[PDB]
């Protein structure tokens, strides 16, 4: 009803996908940063994961944060024992955008252990806001993913939680998913969801909603599908362990498919 | 970094942050300041401030108030927005007597509407839509104000804030406690406010939370399942409210004519699925006629 916003679903639909490019991260980032890895973003996304945990944080929130860490860190050098207090800042930036009750700075002071004072954290705050230019609302894969389940038939939960845990674990992986976007990272999630608990396929009604056809989402569902069966053995496990809980349905503890099936697109 | 600005004098206060009426000294524009201070204490940038800068960013339109700059200092930090000359409030007050001519009555709701339409086709929702946030310039333009309540939804929405809306113009979903609103609520204020520039006086003006239960009740009949499936599910709901049965809208509405009063009826829906759409309500027949007439004697 209402609440799936009748009137205005293609009007936002079609503005969030012309928004997610312009807040889209520069792809090869951390090349051009002396001090920082990969693996070491890597590491600081996992420990927000589990800071969403310990104050009941909207996932949202965990994809905003990642969203500004990342464009904060397209234009900013930053040394590796100042990492955590760019995503401290951002975890907050997030929680004052997305949160009703977002937890104090004292409270995101106290979670690096005295790493960074006060009057740090809220300085680095001002340089995110100056850097992004106060340009906070950006689209997540969460926002598309959403916007996907009205698709179901029917809406099943356990692929609801599972899409968001892939969703989830791409965050972790700035090599490869730094090249997709928010609504093409969702599309894989949620099909490869829709497949690993039922075994449908990304719906044809999405076919036309989207533009995107099973086909031009292979790139992105064979890196997903990688990244979901080395899940176990990724070094970083917090997400995994987030979704073993009865809340996500347990998702996390599901085998992932062997094959997916797929078309040759090209015929010779 | 205000060096450029010469504050003519202080205008009001409403939600974060004070207004200030301002001068750039070099182009001539005259602007609205809205100014942070910090110290504060904290906790840093408050989170309705950031809300509404990266909204209002995003947001150019005609009928929504537009945003200049921001200037950003490690102390104190600016808004610097277009100037507009008077609320709808005030106005509304002045015409307390005289009235307000149909065609602009028409065309003042005709552009909330455009200006709300535009909200929610870019996932905002306002939740503020009081006649002191609704602003007006001489040449019969009025815009959306003050975003410091906004928020920007998702499709689906989920819990927001419960605490919001002025009370007058807070929607019945919210007072019942709900745990999901959508766009509705800032239609449903916008039908109080159509009712207020008729009319010239509150439409519910409730002096609690229950209260504005009662008022709206009074005027618009006790819901049960047929009109609004339920309702007596509901949070903070009590059966032994009273029953009333819904006044014919001539009382109190009375020189609206046909058109309005069906578009008024369908701005103030109890079920917010059946609620009209801005969008829908732009096609309504009462705007048919409508033109961009000039604010009477000088406001
Ligand atoms: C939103 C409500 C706000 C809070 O008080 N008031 C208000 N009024 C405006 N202009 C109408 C107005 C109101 C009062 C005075 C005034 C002038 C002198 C003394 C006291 N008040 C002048 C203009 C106006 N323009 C732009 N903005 C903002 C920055 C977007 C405005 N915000």
């Amino acid at each position: 009803s209402v609440n799936e916003v009748p009137d205005y679903h293609e009007d936002i639909h079609t503005y969030l996908r012309e928004m997610e490019v312009k807040c889209k991260p520069k792809v090869g980032y951390m090349k051009k940063q002396p001090d920082i890895t990969n693996s070491m973003r890597a590491i600081l996304v996992d420990w927000l994961v589990e800071v969403g945990e310990e104050y009941k944080l909207q996932n949202e929130t965990l994809h905003l944060a990642v969203n500004y860490i990342d464009r904060f860190l397209s234009s900013m050098s930053v040394l590796r024992g100042k990492l955590q207090l760019v995503g401290t800042a951002a975890m907050l930036l997030a929680s004052k955008f997305e949160e009703i009750y977002p937890p104090e700075v004292a409270e995101f002071v106290y979670i690096t252990d005295d790493t960074y004072t006060k009057k740090q954290v809220l300085r680095m705050e001002h340089l995110v806001l100056k850097v992004l230019a106060f340009d906070l609302a950006a689209p997540t894969i969460n926002q598309f993913l959403t916007q996907y389940f009205l698709h179901q038939q029917p809406a099943n939960c356990k692929v609801e939680s599972l899409a968001m845990f892939l969703g989830e674990l791409s965050l972790i992986d700035a090599d490869p998913y730094l090249k997709y976007l928010p609504s093409v990272i969702a599309a894989a999630a949620f099909h490869l969801a829709l497949y690993t608990v039922t075994g449908q396929s990304w719906p044809e009604s999405l076919v036309q909603k989207t533009g995107y056809t099973l086909e031009t989402l292979k790139p992105c569902l064979l890196d997903l599908h990688q990244t979901y069966l080395r899940a176990p053995q990724h070094a970083q496990q917090s997400i995994r362990e987030k979704y073993k809980n009865s809340k996500y349905h347990g998702v996390s503890l599901l085998n992932p498919p062997e094959t997916l099936n797929v078309h040759h697109h090209h015929h010779h | 970094s205000m060096e450029n600005f010469q504050k003519v004098e202080k205008i009001g206060e409403g939600t974060y942050g004070v207004v200030y009426k301002a001068r750039n000294k070099l182009t001539g524009e005259v602007v609205a300041l809205k100014k942070i201070r910090l110290d504060t204490e904290t906790e840093g940038v408050p989170s309705t401030a950031i809300r509404e800068i990266s909204l209002l960013k995003e947001l150019n339109h005609p009928n929504i108030v537009k945003l200049l700059d921001v200037i950003h200092t490690e102390n104190k930090l600016y808004l610097v927005f277009e100037f507009l000359h008077q609320d709808l409030k005030k106005f509304m007050d002045a015409s307390a007597l005289t009235g307000i001519p149909l065609p602009l009555i028409k065309s003042y709701l005709f552009q909330l509407l455009q200006g709300l339409a535009f909200c929610h086709s870019h996932r905002v929702l306002h939740r503020d839509l009081k006649p002191q946030n609704l602003l007006i310039n001489t040449e019969g333009a009025i815009k959306l104000a003050d975003f410091g309540l906004a928020r920007a939804f998702g499709v689906p929405v989920r819990t927001y804030t419960h605490e919001v809306v002025t009370l007058w113009y807070r929607a019945p979903e919210i007072l019942l406690g709900c745990k999901y609103y959508s766009t509705a609520v800032d239609i449903w204020s916008l039908g109080c406010i159509f009712a207020e520039m008729v009319t010239r006086r509150a439409l519910f003006p409730g002096d609690s939370e229950i209260d504005q239960l009662f008022r709206i009740f009074r005027t618009l009949g006790t819901p049960d399942e047929v009109v609004w499936p339920g309702v007596t599910s509901m949070p903070d709901y009590k059966p032994s409210f009273p029953k009333w049965a819904r006044q014919d809208f001539s009382k109190v509405v009375p020189p609206l004519d046909e058109d309005g009063r069906s578009l008024l009826s369908q701005m103030l829906h109890y079920d917010p699925n059946k609620r009209i759409s801005a969008k829908a309500a732009l096609a309504h027949p009462f705007f048919q006629d409508v033109t961009k007439p000039v604010p009477h004697l000088r406001l």
